């Protein structure tokens, strides 16, 4: 039910998409193990995603987090890496396949620095990096992030100790 | 499963000021993935 339609750099959704990827890097305390070292990225293509099914239980779903929260879904744009994204853009995601290991319980995780996502494209830690070269910091091979619109509805509030 | 009376959780580093949040759902449909960004990161100059 996937289409992939893609975006015009000179498209203003292009644009502001690309915004949000560049101004939210930062370092990271592994020094770059994880995700590389990087100050910004190489933007290659922005695909809109569009699947009437996945959509549709967003906006159910949506509703009803919002009438259980003052009419409130307190929906947010976040990024998404996993190994897993080209999966997640046909089925959607699938939390029989939540993060056991997070910090935060055992569900799907999402980040406001992309530089977090990046972390996690290529596994947990980032794995043993891209499938070619084996390299956390390859500056070769491409990645793919999701920027997902996620429903927080009412959010617990967990301090964390990073 | 969220906490009991919640939708989500808020992962907010408290020791990094710089580092913004991660968040946690438990179920899928509470997310559309609506953007496929492909890219490389850029060696630093
Ligand atoms: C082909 O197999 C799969 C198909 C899938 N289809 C849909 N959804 C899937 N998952 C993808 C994994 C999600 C939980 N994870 C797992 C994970 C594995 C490896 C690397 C990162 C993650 N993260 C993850 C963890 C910390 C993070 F900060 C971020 C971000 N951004 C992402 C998850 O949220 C839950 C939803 C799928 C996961 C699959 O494999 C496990
Ligand atoms: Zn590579």
């Amino acid at each position: 039910g996937t289409i992939l339609i893609d975006l015009s750099p000179d498209d203003k959704e292009f644009q502001s998409v690309e915004e949000e990827m560049q101004s939210t890097v930062r370092e990271h305390r592994d020094g770059g193990h994880a995700g590389g070292i990087f100050n910004r990225y190489n933007i290659l293509k922005i695909q809109k995603v569009c699947n009437k099914k996945l959509w549709e239980r967003y906006t159910h779903r949506r509703k009803e987090v919002s009438e259980e929260n003052h009419n409130h879904a307190n929906e947010r744009m976040l990024f998404h890496g996993s190994p897993f994204v080209n999966a997640i853009i046909h089925k959607g995601f699938d939390e029989r396949h939540a993060y056991i290991g997070g910090m935060f319980g055992a569900g799907i995780y999402f980040a406001e620095n992309s530089s977090k996502s990046n972390q996690y494209v290529y596994g947990i830690g980032g794995g043993t990096g891209c499938p070619v070269h084996k390299d956390r910091s390859c500056y070769i091979c491409h990645r793919q992030l999701l920027f997902c619109r996620v429903t927080l509805g009412k959010s617990f509030l967990q301090f964390s100790a990073m | 499963h969220s906490p009991p009376g919640h939708h989500s959780v808020t992962g907010r580093p408290s020791v990094n000021g710089l580092a913004l949040a991660e968040y946690v759902i438990y179920r899928g449909e509470q997310a559309y993935p609506e953007y496929l960004i492909t890219y490389q990161i850029m060696r630093p100059e």
